């Protein structure tokens, strides 16, 4: 029991759920281009999926999602992509998953933090959905940028262990071999496809150097929806990213020899899901995520 | 013999109410002094408010505030029942301006504190006190303001408005006289506004010997704003005495106002694109959109009773889950020529059931909406 | 404790002098004290029947509005039982408090109160906050359908309905 996996056993999700909160949900017959429209519309990143026959919440829609139907119909930019216009999220849901054999994966207002972030590790996810078991309602959708935050202002407070002052070199956190990464030039299908086949959150943005000199995340693959520009993946990632580029203050990138609190202080401030590991050349030497930090505060 | 109930020997008659008085009593041994309320309960059985009662000493007992009168026991007997509650020496706050006249603006603000401090408390805890008055405010020998009479209270609840008419017409909202529906704490701060002025003026801003004249006055909000009064008081009492609901001042923007954040102690107040539309519109006659939903509500196989002719409660049997969801139907008036139907879910008591309360209400108002548009 | 339990004799009407005579006190003659027109003394009786006369100006009588007993000597005496449910208070509130769903085929419209006219997801919020993030709504709107006209085919519902001290707003696509 770590001084955070006590913190983390001790409080429940509802400390978590925030005083007033939108909650979007789709029903599975919905069309699955709509869907997605409404994600960029609400401005909300997942939803949950109702069946209106079996009367239960079967899954999650995400941007995971958007991008595993546009890799897989996607032809030309000169034809459109009918699936994507002619599907329903159930249609979709059959194909996508007609081996896959998934559930919902759900957690009570009750259940503490410590069987949210362990069920976010154990199934690999992002969204975890907060379900009261009483009226059978989605209460909140569960992040892990909202719990690292949380328990940041509590750290605070508490003794620091050894923990948080050791580098990441000799912590060992992060992934440091076999990143996913993408040129500059590389076309935004191509970027589709490292997404559905290394199933990774983000794609750092490298020059022939290797450099990072900007960073390609599934949140931006949004963009597309909300431009309806996403008939056309034969652009570039970084013609892609133009569209953010009024405000860019540049990538987010830490060192080996950095202290671990450093980095926490540093995501948590950023509001960004992972950090770009380079050496100082600007290299990329790896990534830390927050599921990362998340999974070596879990553990003892 | 005397008259005696809980050590308690009963006194003088301090006041009367709708049903039994109040008298004083005095401990035999201490001499304390408390106010007992005597309740008849073959009296509130003649008029059917024993909900009311019962429901009124179940809030009113776990309230603990220094400027809401307290409730210490309450005693049944066979014939009565006895309200035993904390006794305030300095009578009524009306009495009080009678004799003394309008208050230095200094001492106005300490009691309108006080008092304010009270009706916060109240609605807080989901209680609507809605007889407020100088009469209904009391005060101790140190002149602290103490709210009394709960009678005309009641208890607000998510989704419910409150139709009833309750107080005197010179304190009662323009909302109020004209019967119309309210949510109630913004009932309460008309009031209070009311009352502020009164400390300050000594007078009441809406009276008159007419009542049509006196009806027409509050509905209207003109009231006399004397010579002598700070323009920054008269802000707040220009705020509180609106006559648009939407447009009066709530506790939160009174405890912003300069007037009333001055001199103000520590313990009164416990630290602290697509366009959306309300249910469904028809300008079609009253009894023939109610004539319409009731068609199309059997087309469903929904089951419904008549509550009132614009009001039904509907209940539906979910083929799959096997339970039941109940929504409410009422109809308003938004114009003229305008009707709405308004759509309302209601809370089951039921065991854990399967599927989500909130969606199978949707879905319930989706068949009924998909047939009415 | 059980075995003393208050008990109100009430006699309504005028007198020079009032008494209460009784089972409980032996048949003594005890006091009343009057206020304007009633007459009461306050006892505390065991559990049990207790019979019970007035003494009313020199007058021995009974109270017509109270049950009686007749015995086989000609006495007209009132009586009274104490019972439980008479001295706890929600359980004598209980006792003092003393539905056909089936469909049939079958004065203006209360005017639409402005309470309803806030819609929360009308309201715009700070572009420094997170947009899943509302304002805290009015108890009032909580439960009550909103909706978006219909468009493509596709109808969205929501609503407002309260988890403790949270509130969560819930919207709905479904297709027509
Ligand atoms: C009109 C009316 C008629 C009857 C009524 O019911 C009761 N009045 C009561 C008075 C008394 C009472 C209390 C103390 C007394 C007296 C005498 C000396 N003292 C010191 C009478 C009692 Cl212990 C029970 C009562 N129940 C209530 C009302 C009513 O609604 N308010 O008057
Ligand atoms: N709680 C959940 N239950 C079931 N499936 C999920 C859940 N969360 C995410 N998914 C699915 O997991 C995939 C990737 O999720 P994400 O990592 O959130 O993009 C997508 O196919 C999602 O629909
Ligand atoms: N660009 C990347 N290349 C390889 N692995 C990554 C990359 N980004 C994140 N990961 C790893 O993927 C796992 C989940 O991180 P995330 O997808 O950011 O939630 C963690 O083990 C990360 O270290
Ligand atoms: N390390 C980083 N440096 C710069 N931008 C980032 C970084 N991580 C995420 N972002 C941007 O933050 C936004 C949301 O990222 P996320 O929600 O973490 O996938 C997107 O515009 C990303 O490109």
């Amino acid at each position: 029991n770590s001084v955070y996996t006590s913190f983390m056993k001790s409080h429940r999700c509802y400390d978590l759920i925030p005083t007033s909160s939108k909650l979007v949900v789709f029903d599975t017959s919905l069309q699955v281009k709509k869907a997605f429209f409404a994600l960029v519309t609400n401005g909300v990143r997942a939803a949950p999926l109702w069946d209106s026959k079996k009367q239960s919440f079967v899954g999650m829609l995400t941007i995971t999602d958007f991008i595993n139907i546009l890799h897989r119909y996607y032809k030309s930019a000169l034809v459109q992509i009918y699936e994507l216009e002619e599907h329903k999220i159930e249609t979709w849901r059959e194909v996508y998953l007609q081996d896959s054999f998934k559930p919902l994966v759900c957690i009570s207002p009750n259940a503490s933090l410590f069987d949210a972030v362990s069920s976010l590790i154990r199934n690999k996810i992002h969204r975890l959905p907060v379900i009261d078991p009483e009226s059978g309602n989605t209460l909140y959708i569960l992040t892990h940028k909202r719990i690292l935050k949380f328990l940041k202002l509590f750290i605070t407070e508490f003794p620091k262990p050894e923990f948080m002052s050791k580098s990441l070199e000799e912590l060992q956190i992060g992934t440091y071999a076999n990143i996913a990464m993408v040129r500059t030039t590389t076309p935004v299908y191509v970027a589709l496809g490292i997404f559905v086949q290394h199933r990774v959150s983000a794609l750092p943005v490298v020059d022939e150097k290797g450099r990072v000199v900007d960073i390609y995340s599934k949140f931006d693959v949004i963009n597309l929806a909300a431009e309806k520009t996403y008939n056309n993946l034969d652009v570039s990632v970084t013609k892609a990213l133009q569209h953010r580029s009024h405000y860019f203050e540049g990538v987010l990138k830490c060192y080996l020899h950095e202290t671990l609190e450093t980095i926490i202080n540093r995501l948590v401030e950023a509001e960004v899901h992972r950090l770009v590991v380079v050496d100082e050349n600007d290299v990329v030497k790896g990534i830390v995520s927050l599921s990362d930090i998340l999974q070596a505060l879990v553990l003892t | 013999g005397s008259v005696k109930i809980g050590h308690y020997i009963l006194g003088d008659t301090l006041g009367v109410g709708t049903f039994g008085k109040v008298k004083v009593g005095k401990h035999e041994l201490t001499g304390h002094k408390v106010a007992v309320k005597i309740l008849n309960r073959q009296k509130i059985r003649s008029l059917d408010v024993v909900g009311k009662i019962r429901r009124e000493i179940q809030n009113l007992k776990l309230f603990r505030h220094p400027h809401i009168i307290k409730l210490y026991q309450v005693i049944s007997t066979p014939s009565d029942i006895f309200m035993v509650m904390e006794y305030v020496s300095g009578g009524e706050l009306f009495d009080y301006i009678c004799k003394n006249g309008r208050l230095d603006e200094k001492e106005s603000r300490r009691l309108f504190q006080q008092i304010l401090s009270g009706v916060d408390y109240c609605h807080r805890h989901m209680v609507v006190h809605r007889d407020l008055k100088p009469e209904n405010v009391l005060l101790d020998a140190h002149m602290n303001a103490k709210i009394a009479d709960f009678g005309l209270s009641n208890m607000m609840s998510d989704g419910e408005f409150l139709r009833t008419s309750c107080g005197s017409p010179n304190y009662a909202a323009p909302e109020v006289i004209s019967g119309r529906l309210y949510a109630g704490p913004e009932v309460d701060i008309w009031s209070s506004g009311v009352i502020l002025y009164a400390l300050l003026c000594g007078t009441l801003p809406f009276d008159d010997d007419h009542v049509p004249t006196l009806f027409k006055k509050i509905c209207d909000g003109i009231f006399y704003t004397p010579q002598y009064l700070n323009p920054s008081v008269i802000s707040l009492l220009k705020h509180m005495l609106q006559v648009d609901p939407m447009k009066r001042a709530t506790i939160k923007d009174i405890r912003e106002h300069e007037w009333f954040k001055q001199d103000l102690p520590k313990y009164l107040f416990p630290e602290d694109k697509a366009k959306w539309h309300l249910g469904i519109r028809s300008q079609s006659r009253p009894n023939d959109i109610m004539a319409e939903v009731c068609r199309a509500i059997k087309q469903l196989d929904y089951e419904w009773k008549v509550v009132n002719p614009y009001y039904l409660r509907v209940r539906r049997k979910n083929p799959v889950t096997s339970t039941y969801s109940k929504m409410s139907l009422q109809l308003y008036q938004v114009d003229s020529r305008t009707y709405l139907l308004d759509f309302r879910s209601i809370d089951d008591e039921l065991t854990p059931r399967p599927g989500s309360h909130t969606i199978e209400f949707f879905e319930m108002c989706a068949n009924l909406i998909k047939i009415l548009a | 404790p059980a075995q003393a339990r208050p008990t109100v004799f009430r006699w309504t009407g005028g007198g020079k002098e009032v008494y209460l005579s009784g089972s409980f006190n032996n048949w003594s003659k005890l006091p009343l004290t009057r206020d304007h027109n009633n007459f009461v003394a306050i006892l505390d009786l065991p559990e049990g029947e207790h019979q019970y006369k007035f003494f009313v100006d020199g007058q021995w009588t009974h109270d017509p509005s109270e049950p009686i007993v007749t015995s086989q000597l000609g006495t007209v005496n009132n009586i009274i039982q104490v019972k439980k449910t008479d001295f706890e208070v929600f359980d004598a509130l209980m006792v003092d408090s003393q539905h056909q769903e089936p469909y049939v085929c079958k004065r203006a419209p209360p005017i639409l109160p402005p309470h309803l006219l806030q819609v929360i997801l009308n309201k715009d919020t700070g572009i420094s906050c997170d947009p899943a993030l509302l304002p805290e709504p009015n108890h009032v709107m909580l439960n009550h359908l909103y909706a978006l006209s219909i468009k493509d085919g596709v109808m969205v519902l929501s609503a407002t309905h309260r988890y403790k001290k949270k509130y969560v707003t819930t919207l709905l696509y479904k297709p027509i």
